[PDB]
């Protein structure tokens, strides 16, 4: 056939008497050519079931993988899942092939919970230099599957093994993205490994250093999680200084250094001795720069702490010194 | 100077023969297109079998409408169409 | 298409107000990657800065002898009185058993016949000698001075027209004499 509606003629004949070329025309010209004509011919031969018009006609004019897989979802084309898990169109993609290995692992879950789940996981794990978080996110999705299977011990096996194995290559090889982008990724990777702090325990006292070398560049988002973990596993002066410098030395405009000053003062009190020289001295050394981050957040520590010191004289010296720096 | 400031931008000739018509961008200049049909003997290669000739109407802002050849014209400027 | 709509949106805002508003908005929202497409930080950098050019220039779409002279005088007398395009006093003279040698338009004498007809019309306009005659000519050297100056002004405009036409033709001839002579090619 060389024209259209020849499809419908063949359909009428086969129907009164009741074809991948119709699919080749279901994936036809790009922008609004038919997207429905060969679809209607194959889907109204008489009518039996398209079962592929949806997938092919939605891959004609990413998420075309879902556009396919939702056609015959649970088990109707249960054998055609082989084709339906495919989104290849061989090209460069970001989140798409890692998402695709994750989706074939979910298909494996529905198919037997192991039949190609870790197969697809390892397949995507044997990819090019990391340099990007799509691969780390697919491997950590596989690790989330590990922690999901409720197997605590072997889930920690998978977490440790293939979440400290990215610690050999988390990011920074090549690309038009020049920022390494390993810090937050491998922070979430350590989160999935241990010290998730909301689900699992069994993190050692060295878990704080694990989180530190799990950032390995900086932890600006996770100064909070690092502070919590450090004052849980240690609850000491190293933890206090860790949280302080975690907010202070990571990023300016103190969305971190305000909470860092709070951590420094409150920890130097409730771990390192109360009302002492260390609290107020570290407080001054932390909030020296301390612009009006919110309104004025560099006196609300030292003035009140010099008043808690108990001495009217030092409290008054610090009160004049802070009121001469109240509202600049 | 006509050739020393001759920017060769490489736009195309989008014309139909069959009476030769082209579409072209507006250079904003009083120069109208100049055409001529000549012999195919001048080029930086000169492949043999040079008896077929170049009928070309060239202008400033467009790649000129040239072709084999085997006033009586004009260019509508507010509409940007050469006939 | 979130990143697509972001690149196209920054493209419309930069097709309207430009990379200066890019620097402004990036300094205002460079804490969050919602402006990372207008900054070096997102993958929509190239697509964005080019789509601004596209939607600005008009490539992108909104995001979604005495005897012969006497005979000519008689031809003018007939063309002054010919009152219909197909009815006149000369339709009979053409095929009415005589010679009609000024009746040709392909004869060059047709042009002198047209001039004689213009003269008969210059006599047949009511202001030309039918029933009204104005004396601003018979006793008017001031209107005559006005008319001399009017001819002179037409002459000045015409001299300018001739000079501009000569210049335009010379420039166009030089342009054809410098037109593309090497890259002859067809599409």
């Amino acid at each position: 056939v060389m024209t259209v509606r020849d499809f419908t003629q063949v359909f009428d004949s086969y129907a009164q008497f009741e074809m991948e070329t119709a699919s080749e025309l279901g994936r036809e010209e790009e922008d609004d050519v038919d997207l429905e004509l060969r679809l209607a011919r194959f889907e109204q031969l008489i009518s039996r079931r398209p079962l592929l018009l949806n997938s092919v006609l939605l891959r004609q004019n990413e998420w075309h993988k879902r556009v396919a897989l939702h056609q015959g979802r649970p088990r109707e084309i249960i054998n055609t899942y082989t084709e339906a898990v495919q989104t290849v169109d061989p090209f460069k993609a970001t989140g798409k092939p890692h998402t695709l290995w994750v989706a074939f692992a979910k298909f494996y879950e529905d198919n037997g919970q192991l039949d190609d789940a870790r197969v697809i996981l390892e397949k995507a794990t044997k990819v090019n230099f990391k340099q990007v978080d799509d691969l780390a996110s697919v491997w950590c999705q596989c690790g989330e599957l590990e922690l999901r299977h409720e197997n605590y011990d072997e889930a920690l096996r998978l977490l440790r093994k293939a979440t400290a194995l990215p610690a050999r290559r988390a990011e920074y090889f090549d690309g038009s993205e020049p920022v390494q982008n390993r810090v937050y990724k491998s922070l979430k990777v350590w989160s999935m490994l241990a010290d998730l702090e909301e689900s699992l325990g069994t993190f050692q006292s060295t878990k704080a250093v694990y989180d530190r070398i799990l950032d390995l560049r900086i932890a600006t988002p996770q100064i909070v999680i690092n502070y919590a973990m450090f004052l849980e596993e240690h609850k000491y002066f190293e933890e206090s200084f860790k949280a302080y410098e975690r907010g202070i030395s990571l990023f300016k405009w103190p969305n971190v250094s305000d909470i860092w000053s709070t951590y420094l003062t409150k920890f130097i009190a409730r771990y390192g001795g109360r009302k002492l020289e260390r609290a107020r001295d570290l407080f001054e050394q932390a909030l020296d720069g301390c612009p009006p981050k919110y309104a004025k957040t560099l006196y609300l520590l030292y003035a009140q702490l010099e008043e808690e010191w108990g001495l009217a004289r030092h409290a008054m010296a610090v009160y004049e010194r802070a009121t001469r720096a109240v509202e600049p | 100077e006509v050739k020393k400031f001759v920017k060769i931008g490489r736009p195309g000739y989008k014309v139909t023969k069959q009476l030769f018509q082209i579409d072209y961008p507006e250079i904003a200049e009083g120069i109208m297109p100049r055409h001529r049909f000549m012999s195919a003997y001048e080029q930086r290669i000169e492949p043999p079998d040079r008896r077929w000739q170049y009928l070309l109407m060239a202008a400033e802002p467009y790649e000129t409408i040239a072709f084999k050849v085997p006033f009586w014209t004009h260019w509508n400027r507010e509409t940007k169409q050469f006939f | 298409p979130e990143v697509r709509n972001i690149v196209d949106k920054t493209a419309s805002f930069v097709a309207r107000n430009g990379p200066e508003f890019e620097a402004r908005i990036r300094q205002n929202e460079i804490n969050n990657p919602k402006f990372n497409f207008l900054n070096p930080n997102d993958p929509y950098h190239a697509y964005y800065r080019h789509k601004v050019s596209e939607f600005k220039e008009g490539k992108a779409q909104e995001p979604s002898s005495a005897f012969d002279l006497d005979v000519v005088k008689l031809t003018a007398q007939f063309v002054a009185r010919n009152g219909r395009q197909f009815l006149t006093q000369l339709m009979q003279k053409e095929q009415r058993n005589y010679q009609f040698d000024f009746l040709r338009p392909q004869h060059s004498l047709f042009n002198y016949f047209t001039k004689l007809v213009e003269q008969y019309t210059k006599i047949l306009i009511p202001p030309k000698g039918l029933f009204s005659k104005l004396k601003k000519e018979a006793e008017n050297p001031r209107e005559v001075l006005d008319q001399v100056c009017y001819r002179v002004e037409w002459a000045k405009f015409q001299e300018r027209e001739r000079k501009k036409e000569e210049e335009e033709k010379e420039k166009e001839r030089v342009a054809y004499a410098q037109i593309d002579w090497h890259d002859f090619v067809v599409v």
